[PDB]
C-alpha cells in the first residue's frame, strides 16, 4: 500500500542511488515485463501446438495400425486366415500387410524426431 | 590422468631396440572387423 | 464447463437415463420427463451456484464479524492474574479503556 | 541440443494420453449403459461386451504405447533438465524456463503435472499388468457380471492422476480409490465360494491401512495447512511428530505391503481370488503402496532410527520364506513368494531417499513381472488339470510340454539368474544391506536364497515331473497362443529390461 | 492466535469445527435414506435377520446400491460416509487430539467390519423376490428408484462436490458466536 | 469447470486441506493480510512522513510492507 | 504329529471344492472335469480348516524350542541389527537411518514454472 | 498458512535475543515455528531452494564422479594385468597405482553403499570439487552437448570466447 | 589470416540476401540494441513458424498411399498388378518431388523485419555477427 | 559460488573450493528464513514497478525503482541485523563489491531473483566474515 511513487523526488537521494535505482533500456524493459528474457511466448505456443499435432498424429497412427492388425489377422484359426489372405487381390493382400506397419512405423518414427535434435543449428 | 609407471629414459629405449626388442603399440582394426569399411558393408551386402 | 444451466441439463438427462435403466423400464419411455428432468435440474444448480456464491460472500464478513470475537473471547479467556501481565497488559487496556466509547 | 519442443512434448503426450484413457472409458460407458436396459450380456454373438472386450483392451494396448512414447519423452526431459541445473556455473544466470498450459484440454483436477521415474515406473507396471490380467480374466466375465471389463481402465485412470498430482490429498485418494474396484473383483468375480470372507478380510486389512495412513496424512495436513511437497520442504515436524507420522505411514503402507505380521489377508485372497485379480493385485497394488510410502516418508525429516523398520521388514522376508516348504498349493506358495519379494522391496526404502530407492523401483518391476508370470502360470495349471494343489497334478511336463518348461524357466528366472533383472535388483539391495549390516544381510540372503529357494522349488518340480497317469480319458492340451505370448512376453520384458538405461538406476 | 506489538493475527476459524459435525450429521442422514429407501422400495416383511441381506439379491440396482450404501456406512473412501470421517479427524488433528483420534480409529474399524460383515450374507444362491406385487406384477416405485439414483449419485461423486456443502455449513455455523 | 471456478484450487483439496483457516485468508488472501496490517500500515505511513523530515524513526523500520 | 501308515477307509464326510451360485464354469479343454479322489481334496482343504484345539497349544506341539525360537526371531533380528548399528557407530558407516539429503526433492521428479 | 501441534512437555524456554520467558506446554504455532522447528534439515540451509536443488545435484554427480575414478583406476588395472606380466606387475602397481587405489576406497567413495556418509562440510567440499572441474570444463567450452544445453548463438559466442581465451593463454610465458 | 579469412566469409554472407534472414535471426538472438524489441518478437514469432517442421507432412504423405491402396483394392475389379505398381511408383515419386509444405508467406514478413536495418552495410552489424559465427 | 580464484595460476581461472564455517552457515540460514519476506517483495516491486512506469510515456519512469529502495534497505538492515548501518549505501567495503554486483543483477540486468538472492547473501557473507 505504501509502496507507491507518491511524495518521492529525485532531489532526496543521491545520484549514485539514482544510478543504481534507474530503469534499463526500453528493450529490457519490455523482455522482463512479458517474460521473454529467453524464450517468447510465440516459441513457447509454437512448441505447444508442435507437441499437441504431434501426439494426435502418434495417438492416430497407433490405433489405426492396432485396429487394422487386429481386424486382419483375426480372421478365424491358420487354415481359415490363410484361405481368407489367399483369397484376395493383390491391392488388398497389400493393404492387409502394408497399412499395420506404415501407421506405427510413422508413429515411432515421429516419436524419434522428437527426442532428437538435428535442427540444431551449430553445426559444420 | 599421469603415466603410473617408472619413468624409464630415452637412452634406455635406445638401448632396447639395439637389443631387437620393439615397443608395443596398438594395431588398427583389419578391414573385415572395421565396421566403417567397404570390406565390412560388402560382406553385409553378401 | 462453463455454463451451471448446461451442467443441469446434462445432469437432468443422465438421472433421467439412469432412472430409466434402474427401473428396467426401456429408455424413451415417458418422453416428456427428458426435458422437465432437464429443466428442473439447470434451475437448481444454477441456484445452488448463486446461494453458494452468496453464502460465501456473507461467510467472508462473518469472519470479519468473527476475528473481534475471537479476540475479544481470548481477552476474556486469560487465566486469572494474566490481565496486568507484561504479554496481554497493553491489549487489555486497548480494549478495556481505549475500546469504550458507547 | 535439447530443445523446447521435447519438454511439451513430454508434458502434452502425459496429460492427453490420460485424456485418451479417459475418453475411451467414457465413450465405452455411454455405449455399454444406453444400448441396453438392464447392462447384462445378451448371450449372443450380436452383443456390446464383444465391443466392450475390444474398446476396453485396445484402450490398454495403444494407451501403454502412447505411454511408452512418453516415458521416453520423460526420461529424456529429466535427464536433461537435471543436467541444466548443473550445468550452468556462472552466477549471473539460473535456468527459469516458464512453460504455458495446453489450449484442448483442461488441467484434470485443477493440479500441474508433475512426473518422476518412479511414478512412471509404476504407470507402466499398471498397464502391463492390467493387460495380462484382463486377458486372464475373460473366461470369468459372463452374464450379469461383464461390467467389470472396465476395472482395469478405471485403474490406470486412478493411478495416472495418483503418479502424476504435486497434491499430497489428491495423492493420498487416488491410493485410496484402489479398494472399491478390487472388492468389486473379488467378491462378483471369483468363482471359488469361500472368496467372500477373502474379500472382507481384504478389505478390512487394507483399510485399516488405509486408516492409519489417513491418520498420518491429516496430521500432516492439519499441522502445517497446505497440499504441495514444496511447501512441507519450507516446514519443520517435531521429533515426536516425525516419529509418529514415520510410524503410522510405515504400518498403513506395510497393512497393503504387505508386511509381518499383516499377509493373512495377502494370502487368503490370493488363495480364493480370481487368477486375473491374483495377477493384478500382486503385480500391482502393493507397488502403489510403495510408492505412497515412498512419497511420504522422503519429504519429512526422520531423526529415528529405522533399525525397528528394517527388523520388520526382514523378519516378514524370513517368515514367508520358511512357509514355502509347507504349501501343497501352487497359487498359495506364489502367495508367500509375493509377500518375500515385496518385504525385501519394502526393506530398501528403510534409508530414506539415499541410493536404496533405486534397487527398490527394479524390484518393484521385476517382482511385478514375476508374479504376474507365476500367478499367470497356476490359472494355466487350474483352467487345464482343474486343480492347484501339489498332491492331485503333477506330471505336467509329460502331457503339457510348454507349461512344463515354462513352470521350469519361471523357477530359473526366480532364482537370480544374473541375466535378468532380479539378480540386479538382488545385488543393489544386499550391497547396500551388506554394507549396512553384513550378518542380517547373509540371515537374509541364507534364509531367502536357500531356505525359500528349496521348498518353492519342491512345490514346482513336484508338480512338473512325475507320471500323470489318472484321469488319461479328461487330460488336457498343451498352451494356446495367448498364454504362451504372455509367457514369452514376461521372460523377454524380465531379460530385456536390464539394458535399460542406467540414468534412472 | 498470535499478537504482534498490541496487534491479533487470527489464523484459526472458531466455527470450523461445529461446520464439520453438521456435515457429518448430514452425510449420515443422506446415507441413511439411501439404504432405507431401497428397503422401502421392496417387500419390507423380507428382512428380519442379518442373514436376510440375501434378499437384496436382485436386479443388479438393488444389489449394488445395497452394497454401495453399505461400504459408505463403513467409511470406504471415497464414498459419502468417508468424507465425514476423514474431516472429523483431520480436525481432531488440527484440534491436536491424538488419544481422539486413536479412540475414533478403533471404533471406525469395528464399524467398518460391522457394516462390511453383512456383505457376505448378500450372496444368494438364486436372484430374490422382495418387490411387492400389484396388478399381478412386481411394483417398482419410480420415484423411489430416482430418489436413490440422486443419493447414489451424491454418494459415489459427493467427494467432488463436498466443498460447497462446507462452504453453506461453514457459512451457517459462522452465526453461531457473532 | 463452473463447479472449481470459484477457486484456482481443486474442490477436494479446498474441502479437505484447509481444516480450521478462515475463508477470507483461503479465498481472498490479499484483503485478509491487507486488513491485519490496518495498524502497520499506518505506522508505516508515518514512519515515512517522518523519514522525509529528516527523522529515521529506528522502531518502525522493519514495517516495510508491499502486501 | 505325523500321518498314519495304517490303511483306511476312504472320506465320508470332508471339505470339497464349493463354487459362487450363478458361477460361469471353467470350459478349457473341450470342458472335461475329472472325478476327484476323496483324499486328496481332503489333503486339499485340510489346512485352511484346522485349527488349535486348547489354548497354548500352538508351543508345545512340534518342538517348544523351535517354536520359542521362532517366536523371539523378530527380537533376535532387531537385536543383531543394533549390534550392527554399534558397529556402524563406531566406524561412522552408514546406519540404519532415513538419509534426507535430498531435502525433499524426488527421484528424477520434474520441477518446471508455469507462466 | 503454517499453524502447529500442541505441546505437552512442561519445560520452561528462555530466549535471550527478546529477553522473554516461554514454557514449551504453551506455545502459539508461530512460537513453536520460531523456537521448537527452528532447527536445519539439510546440508546447506543457507541456500534457496533453487540454489540447494543445485547442490544436492552437484552432490550427487561427485558421489558419482568418485565411483568413476575408482572405476577408472580398476580399469588401468586391468590394463596393467594384460600389458605387463606377473614378473614385474607388482612393482609398476606399487609404485603409484596403488596409493590411489587405497585413496579410492570404501570411506572415500560411496561405491556399492546405499548412502555416502559425510558430513555437511564434507558435501560441501565434494559440491566444490564438482564446480571446480565443472569450471575447468566450461572455461573451454567442453560442456556442450554432453554436459550442457546451449541454443546456436550461445554455442557461436562461446566459441569466440574459448577461442580468445586460447590464444590468450598460447601467447603466455611458460612457468 | 584465417580469422581475417573468417571475416571475409562473413561479409561475403552478409552480401548475400538467401543467409541474410540467418544473419538477422542471429542478431535478434543475441538481444542487442540494434534491433528493437518489438521486431525481436515479431521476428522470433515468424521464423519460428516458418522453420516449424510438423507431422502434418509426414501424416498426409502416409495417408494418401493408404488411401490409394484402399481405394484400388476396395472399388477397382479384378485389379492388374502392372498398372497398381505402376500408380504406387507414380505416387512415391511425386511425394519425392513435392516440397514439404513449403510456405511462402513468412519469408517475406522476415524480409519486412529486416529490411529496415541495412545489414550489408551496417557497422554494428558486423561488430554484433564477428563473433557470433555459427 | 564458493569458490576462490587461485592468486598464483597457470592458467586465467583457475579456482580453489573453500567451506564456510557453520556459524556463517547457521547466521545465513536464520536471516533467510527471518527475512524472506523482503526478498519476494523485492521481486514484486520491481515487477509492479515495471507494469506501472516501465514505459518511458509515463510520468513516473524517472523516478526507476526507488520505491523498492525501502525494501532492499529493509531487507539489508534484517540481514545485517541493525548492526551495520539503516541503509545498503552503508555496507562496509569489503561488501560492497557484492553489493553493487546484486543492484545490477536485480535492477539492470533483470535476472531472475535466484542470482540477485545468490548476490544478495554474498553481501551478507563478506560482512560476517568481516565482523563474526
Ligand atoms: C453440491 C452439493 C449440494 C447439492 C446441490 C444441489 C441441490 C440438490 C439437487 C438434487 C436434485 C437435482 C436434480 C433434479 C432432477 C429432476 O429433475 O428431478 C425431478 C423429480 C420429479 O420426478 P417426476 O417423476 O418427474 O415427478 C412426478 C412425480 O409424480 C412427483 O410429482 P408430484 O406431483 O409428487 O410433485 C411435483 C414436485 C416434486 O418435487 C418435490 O416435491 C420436491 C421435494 C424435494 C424435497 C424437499 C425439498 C424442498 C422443501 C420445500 C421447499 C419449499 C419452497 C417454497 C414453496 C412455497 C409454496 C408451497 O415438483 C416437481 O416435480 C417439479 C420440480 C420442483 C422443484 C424440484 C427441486 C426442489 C428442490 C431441490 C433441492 C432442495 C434443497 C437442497 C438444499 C438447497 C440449499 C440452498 O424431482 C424429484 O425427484 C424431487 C425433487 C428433486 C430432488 C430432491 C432431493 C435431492 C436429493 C439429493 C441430495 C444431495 C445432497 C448433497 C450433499 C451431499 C453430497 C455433497
Ligand atoms: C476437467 C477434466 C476432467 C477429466 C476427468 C477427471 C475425472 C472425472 C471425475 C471422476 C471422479 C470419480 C471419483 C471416484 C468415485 C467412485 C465411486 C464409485 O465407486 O462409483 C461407482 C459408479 C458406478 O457404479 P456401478 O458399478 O455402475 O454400479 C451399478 C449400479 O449401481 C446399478 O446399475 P444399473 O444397470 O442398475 O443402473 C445403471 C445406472 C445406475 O445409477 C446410478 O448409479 C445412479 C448414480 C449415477 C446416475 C447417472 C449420472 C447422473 C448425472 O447408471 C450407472 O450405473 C452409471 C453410473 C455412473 C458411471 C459414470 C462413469 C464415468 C465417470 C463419470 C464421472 C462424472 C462426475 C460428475 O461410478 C464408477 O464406477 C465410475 C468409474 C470410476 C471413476 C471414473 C474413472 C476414473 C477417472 C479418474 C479418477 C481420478 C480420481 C482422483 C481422486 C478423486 C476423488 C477425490
Ligand atoms: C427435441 C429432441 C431432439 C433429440 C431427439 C433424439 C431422439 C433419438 C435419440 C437416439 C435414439 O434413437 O436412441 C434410442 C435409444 C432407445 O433406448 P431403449 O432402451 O428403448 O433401447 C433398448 C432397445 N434396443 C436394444 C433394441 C435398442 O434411446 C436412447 O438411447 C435415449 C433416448 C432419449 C434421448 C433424449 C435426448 C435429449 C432430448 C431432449 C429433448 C428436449
Ligand atoms: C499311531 C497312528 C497315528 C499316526 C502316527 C504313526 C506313527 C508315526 C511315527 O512317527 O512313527 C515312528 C517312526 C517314524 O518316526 P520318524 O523317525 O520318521 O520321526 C519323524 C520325526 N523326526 C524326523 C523329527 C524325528 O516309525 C514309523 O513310522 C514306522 C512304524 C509306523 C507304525 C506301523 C504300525
Ligand atoms: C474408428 C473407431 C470409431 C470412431 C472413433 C472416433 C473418435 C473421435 C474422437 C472422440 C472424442 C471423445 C471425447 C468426446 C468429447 C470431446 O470432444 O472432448 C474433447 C474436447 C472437446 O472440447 P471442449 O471440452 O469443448 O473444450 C474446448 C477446447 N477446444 O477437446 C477437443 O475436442 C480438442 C481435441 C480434439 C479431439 C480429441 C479426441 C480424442 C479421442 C481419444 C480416443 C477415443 C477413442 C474412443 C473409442 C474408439
Ligand atoms: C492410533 C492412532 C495414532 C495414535 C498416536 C499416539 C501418539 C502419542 C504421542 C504422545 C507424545 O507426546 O509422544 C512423545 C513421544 C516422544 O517424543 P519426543 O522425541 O520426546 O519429542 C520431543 C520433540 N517433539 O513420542 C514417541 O515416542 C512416538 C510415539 C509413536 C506412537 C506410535 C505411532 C502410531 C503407530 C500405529
Ligand atoms: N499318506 C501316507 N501317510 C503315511 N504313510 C504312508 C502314506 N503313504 C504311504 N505310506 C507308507 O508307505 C508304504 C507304501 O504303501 P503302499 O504301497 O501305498 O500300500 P501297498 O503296499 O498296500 O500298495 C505304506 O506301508 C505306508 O506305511
Amino acid at each position: 500500500m505504501n509502496i507507491s511513487y507518491t511524495g518521492l523526488k529525485l532531489e532526496d537521494y543521491s545520484d549514485e542511488v539514482i544510478r543504481k535505482y534507474k530503469f534499463p533500456n526500453s528493450n529490457e524493459l519490455e523482455r522482463f515485463l512479458n517474460r521473454e528474457q529467453t524464450l517468447t511466448v510465440q516459441q513457447h505456443k509454437s512448441a505447444i501446438k508442435l507437441a499437441q499435432q504431434d501426439f494426435f498424429a502418434v495417438a492416430g497412427l497407433l490405433s489405426v495400425g492396432s485396429l487394422s492388425y487386429i481386424f486382419y489377422n483375426s480372421v478365424g484359426g491358420k487354415v481359415i486366415r490363410d484361405r481368407i489372405r489367399a483369397s484376395m487381390p493383390f491391392p488388398k493382400r497389400v493393404l492387409v500387410q502394408v497399412l499395420p506397419f506404415v501407421a506405427l512405423g510413422t508413429a515411432l518414427i515421429i516419436s524419434r524426431r522428437g527426442i532428437e535434435g538435428h535442427n540444431h543449428g551449430y553445426k559444420q | 590422468m599421469q603415466n603410473a609407471y617408472p619413468e624409464i629414459t630415452d637412452q634406455h629405449r635406445e638401448f632396447l631396440k639395439k637389443q631387437g626388442l620393439k615397443v608395443y603399440e596398438p594395431k588398427p582394426l583389419p578391414d573385415q572387423i572395421n565396421p566403417f569399411s567397404k570390406t565390412y558393408w560388402i560382406t553385409n551386402a553378401f | 464447463m462453463s455454463s451451471m444451466l448446461i451442467w443441469g441439463a446434462c445432469f437432468g438427462l443422465f438421472t433421467r437415463a439412469a432412472a430409466c435403466k434402474a427401473s428396467m423400464i426401456p429408455l424413451t419411455t415417458s418422453p416428456w420427463k427428458y426435458p422437465k428432468y432437464m429443466i428442473v435440474s439447470a434451475v437448481t444448480f444454477y441456484y445452488f451456484d448463486w446461494y453458494r456464491r452468496m453464502a460465501l460472500e456473507q461467510l467472508c464478513y462473518n469472519e470479519e464479524k468473527l476475528e473481534r470475537y475471537q479476540i475479544r473471547a481470548k481477552l476474556q479467556s486469560l487465566k486469572i492474574g494474566e490481565e496486568l501481565s507484561d504479554a496481554y497488559r497493553e491489549s487489555f487496556f486497548e480494549h478495556a479503556v481505549q475500546k469504550n466509547n458507547i | 541440443m535439447f530443445n523446447l519442443n521435447t519438454i511439451y512434448l513430454s508434458r502434452i503426450f502425459i496429460e492427453f494420453n490420460f485424456y485418451f484413457l479417459f475418453f475411451l472409458f467414457l465413450i465405452s460407458s455411454i455405449i455399454f449403459y444406453f444400448s441396453k436396459i438392464i447392462s447384462i450380456q445378451n448371450l449372443n454373438q450380436n452383443s456390446v461386451f464383444n465391443f466392450l472386450k475390444l474398446a476396453n483392451i485396445f484402450g490398454i494396448l495403444i494407451s501403454f504405447f502412447i505411454h511408452i512414447i512418453s516415458f521416453w519423452f520423460y526420461c529424456i526431459y529429466s535427464y536433461n533438465l537435471s543436467l541444466n541445473i548443473f550445468s550452468d556455473i556462472n552466477l549471473y544466470n539460473s535456468n527459469s524456463i516458464e512453460l504455458l498450459n495446453n489450449s484442448l484440454l483442461p488441467n484434470y483436477f485443477k493440479s500441474n503435472i508433475t512426473i518422476d521415474f518412479f511414478g512412471l515406473i509404476l504407470l507402466t507396471l499398471a498397464y502391463i499388468v492390467g493387460f495380462v490380467s484382463i486377458l486372464a480374466l475373460d473366461t470369468r466375465l459372463y452374464w450379469k457380471n461383464i461390467k467389470y471389463i472396465f476395472s482395469f481402465t478405471i485403474f490406470l485412470l486412478i493411478v495416472y492422476v495418483y503418479v502424476t498430482v504435486s497434491n499430497i490429498l489428491l495423492f493420498f485418494m487416488c491410493y485410496e480409490l484402489l479398494l472399491i474396484p478390487s472388492f468389486l473383483i473379488v467378491y462378483f468375480v471369483s468363482p471359488s465360494r469361500r472368496a467372500i470372507q477373502a474379500s472382507l478380510y481384504f478389505v478390512i486389512w487394507t483399510q485399516l491401512g488405509s486408516l492409519l495412513v489417513l491418520i498420518a496424512i491429516s496430521y500432516i495436513i492439519s499441522i502445517t495447512n497446505t497440499y504441495e511437497f514444496n511447501d512441507l520442504k519450507y516446514f519443520n515436524f517435531t521429533n515426536s511428530e516425525s516419529t509418529i507420522i514415520i510410524f503410522l505411514i510405515f504400518l498403513g503402507f506395510g497393512f497393503k505391503a504387505p508386511i509381518w505380521p499383516f499377509h493373512y489377508w495377502l494370502t487368503k485372497t490370493h488363495v480364493e481370488a480370481p487368477s486375473g485379480f491374483s495377477i493384478y493385485l500382486s503385480g500391482f497394488l502393493v507397488k502403489t503402496a510403495l510408492y505412497g510410502f515412498y512419497k511420504f516418508n522422503t519429504s519429512i525429516f526422520i531423526d529415528i532410527d529405522s533399525s525397528i523398520f528394517i527388523a520388520i521388514c526382514i523378519m516378514g522376508v524370513v517368515d514367508s520364506s520358511l512357509k514355502m516348504w509347507g504349501q501343497t498349493d501352487l497359487k498359495k506358495l506364489v502367495a508367500y513368494g509375493t509377500i518375500q519379494e515385496m518385504n525385501i522391496i519394502y526393506l530398501a526404502f528403510c534409508w530414506g531417499d539415499s541410493c536404496a530407492i533405486l534397487g527398490g523401483i527394479l524390484f518393484s518391476a521385476t517382482h511385478a513381472f514375476l508374479s504376474a508370470l507365476m500367478f499367470f502360470l497356476v490359472d494355466c495349471i487350474y483352467r487345464r488339470y482343474h486343480t492347484r494343489s501339489l498332491v492331485e497334478v503333477n506330471g505336467i511336463l509329460h502331457i503339457t510340454p510348454n507349461l512344463g518348461l515354462s513352470i521350469l524357466f519361471m523357477l530359473v528366472f526366480f532364482s537370480g539368474i544374473p541375466g535378468t533383472i532380479k539378480f540386479i535388483s538382488e545385488f543393489y539391495i544386499f550391497s547396500g544391506l551388506l554394507e549396512a549390516s553384513p550378518f542380517i544381510c547373509f540371515i537374509l540372503m541364507l534364509v531367502a536364497n536357500v531356505l525359500g529357494l528349496i521348498g518353492f522349488s519342491k512345490s514346482w518340480f513336484n508338480a512338473t515331473f512325475g507320471m500323470p497317469k489318472k484321469n488319461t480319458k479328461y487330460l488336457p492340451m498343451d498352451l494356446s497362443f495367448k498364454e504362451s505370448y504372455i509367457i514369452l512376453y514376461c521372460f523377454f520384458f524380465l531379460f530385456i529390461f536390464s539394458y535399460f538405461s542406467s540414468i534412472f538406476f | 492466535m498470535s499478537i504482534f506489538s498490541n496487534i491479533w493475527i487470527n489464523n484459526d476459524l472458531n466455527s470450523y469445527g461445529l461446520s464439520i459435525l453438521l456435515l457429518n450429521i448430514i452425510n449420515y442422514l443422506i446415507v441413511f435414506m439411501l439404504i432405507l429407501s431401497v428397503i422401502l422400495l421392496t417387500n419390507l416383511s423380507k428382512f428380519k435377520s442379518l442373514n436376510q441381506f440375501k434378499e437384496f439379491n436382485s436386479y443388479n440396482f438393488i444389489l449394488y446400491s445395497l452394497i454401495f450404501s453399505l461400504l459408505s456406512m463403513a467409511g470406504i473412501p471415497p464414498l459419502l460416509g468417508f468424507t465425514g470421517k476423514f474431516l472429523a479427524i483431520l480436525y481432531s488433528s488440527f484440534k491436536s487430539q491424538y488419544l481422539l483420534i486413536l479412540f475414533m480409529t478403533i471404533l471406525n474399524i469395528f464399524g467398518m467390519y460391522f457394516y462390511i460383515q453383512n456383505l457376505r450374507f448378500v450372496v444368494k444362491k438364486n436372484k430374490s423376490s422382495i418387490l411387492n406385487y400389484k396388478n399381478y406384477y412386481v411394483n417398482i416405485n419410480y420415484s423411489i428408484t430416482l430418489n436413490i439414483i440422486l443419493l447414489n449419485f451424491f454418494n459415489f461423486f459427493g467427494i467432488l462436490f463436498l466443498s460447497d456443502l462446507i462452504i453453506i455449513l461453514n457459512y451457517i455455523s459462522s452465526y453461531i458466536y457473532i | 469447470g463452473v463447479w472449481s471456478n470459484i477457486h484456482p484450487t481443486d474442490k477436494v483439496t479446498l474441502s479437505f486441506a484447509n481444516i480450521g483457516r478462515p475463508f477470507r485468508l483461503i479465498y481472498r488472501p490479499e484483503i485478509f493480510l491487507r486488513d491485519q496490517q490496518a495498524k502497520f500500515i499506518q505506522l508505516e505511513k508515518e514512519h515515512i512522513e517522518k523519514s522525509k523530515k529528516g527523522e529515521f524513526v529506528e522502531t518502525t523500520s522493519p514495517l516495510v510492507l508491499w502486501n | 504329529y505325523m500321518g498314519n501308515p495304517a490303511v483306511q477307509s476312504p472320506p465320508k464326510e470332508f471339505f470339497n471344492y464349493h463354487y459362487v451360485p450363478d458361477n460361469y464354469p471353467d470350459a478349457l479343454s473341450g470342458f472335461r472335469i475329472a472325478y476327484r479322489d476323496p483324499f486328496e481334496v481332503q489333503h486339499v482343504f485340510a489346512y485352511e480348516n484346522w485349527e488349535y484345539q486348547y489354548d497354548g497349544q500352538w508351543w508345545s506341539m512340534g518342538s517348544l524350542a523351535c517354536n520359542v525360537l521362532f517366536f523371539c526371531t523378530p527380537l533376535f533380528l532387531y537385536l543383531i541389527l543394533q549390534v550392527e548399528e554399534l558397529n556402524s557407530e563406531k566406524r561412522g558407516g552408514t546406519s540404519n537411518k532415513f538419509y534426507h539429503n535430498n531435502a525433499g526433492f524426488f527421484h528424477f521428479q520434474i520441477y518446471d514454472n508455469k507462466q | 498458512a503454517f499453524g502447529g501441534f500442541r505441546q505437552t512437555d512442561n519445560s520452561l524456554i528462555i530466549d535471550d535475543r527478546r529477553k522473554i520467558i516461554l514454557n514449551t506446554r504453551s506455545l502459539n504455532d508461530f512460537q513453536q515455528k520460531i523456537y521448537l522447528r527452528n532447527f536445519f534439515t539439510n546440508y546447506r540451509p543457507d541456500l534457496s531452494s533453487y540454489d540447494y536443488f543445485a547442490f544436492k545435484e552437484k552432490l550427487r554427480i561427485g558421489e558419482l564422479f568418485l565411483n568413476e575414478y575408482r572405476k577408472r583406476i580398476n580399469n588401468e588395472v586391468r590394463r596393467a594385468a594384460i600389458l605387463t606380466p606377473t614378473s614385474s606387475l607388482r612393482e609398476k602397481m606399487n609404485h603409484k597405482i596403488a596409493d590411489q587405489i587405497l585413496d579410492l576406497s570404501s570411506p572415500h567413495v560411496r561405491g556399492a553403499h546405499f548412502q555416502a556418509v559425510r558430513s555437511w562440510t564434507d558435501a560441501s567440499k565434494i559440491v566444490n570439487y564438482v564446480e571446480e572441474k565443472q569450471t575447468k570444463i566450461n572455461k573451454y567450452g567442453l560442456q556442450f552437448p554432453l554436459l550442457g544445453n546451449m541454443t546456436e548463438e550461445q554455442c557461436a559466442s562461446k566459441e569466440d570466447e574459448v577461442y580468445q581465451r586460447l590464444l590468450k593463454e598460447m601467447q603466455k610465458p611458460p612457468k | 589470416a584465417s580469422q581475417l579469412q573468417r571475416e571475409q566469409k562473413l561479409v561475403q554472407s552478409l552480401q548475400q540476401e538467401s543467409l541474410q534472414p540467418h544473419l538477422f535471426k542471429i542478431i535478434v538472438d543475441s538481444q542487442s540494441d540494434l534491433v528493437c524489441e518489438a521486431d525481436r518478437r515479431e521476428y522470433i514469432k515468424h521464423y519460428t513458424r516458418a522453420n516449424e517442421k510438423s507431422s502434418t507432412s509426414q501424416l498426409l504423405q502416409v495417408g494418401a498411399l493408404l488411401g490409394y491402396i484402399y481405394a484400388v483394392g476396395r472399388y477397382v475389379s479384378n485389379p492388374s498388378t502392372r498398372k497398381f505398381s505402376y500408380g504406387l511408383a507414380a505416387l512415391l515419386g511425386s511425394f519425392s518431388l513435392l516440397n514439404p509444405s513449403k510456405n511462402l508467406h513468412h519469408n517475406h514478413s522476415l524480409r519486412e523485419i529486416y529490411s529496415k536495418y541495412n545489414i550489408s552495410t551496417n557497422p554494428q552489424a558486423l561488430e554484433i555477427l564477428k563473433s557470433r559465427i555459427y | 559460488m564458493f569458490l576462490n580464484p587461485v592468486k598464483d595460476s597457470e592458467f586465467d581461472d583457475e579456482v580453489k573450493g573453500f567451506v564456510p564455517s557453520e556459524g556463517e552457515v547457521r547466521f545465513v540460514a536464520n536471516k533467510n528464513k527471518e527475512c524472506g519476506y523482503y526478498l519476494q517483495g523485492i521481486e514484486q516491486c520491481r515487477r509492479k514497478m515495471v507494469q506501472l512506469a516501465g514505459d518511458s510515456s509515463s510520468q513516473f519512469h524517472s523516478l526507476g525503482f526507488l520505491p523498492c529502495k525501502r525494501l532492499v534497505d529493509a531487507h539489508y538492515r534484517c540481514m545485517t541485523d541493525d548492526k551495520f548501518g539503516s541503509t545498503i549505501e552503508e555496507v562496509p567495503e569489503i561488501g560492497l563489491d557484492s553489493a553493487q554486483k546484486f543492484f545490477d543483477c536485480t535492477f539492470q540486468q533483470l535476472k531472475p531473483m535466484q542470482s540477485c538472492r545468490r548476490f544478495f547473501d554474498q553481501v551478507v557473507r563478506d560482512v560476517y566474515r568481516a565482523n563474526g
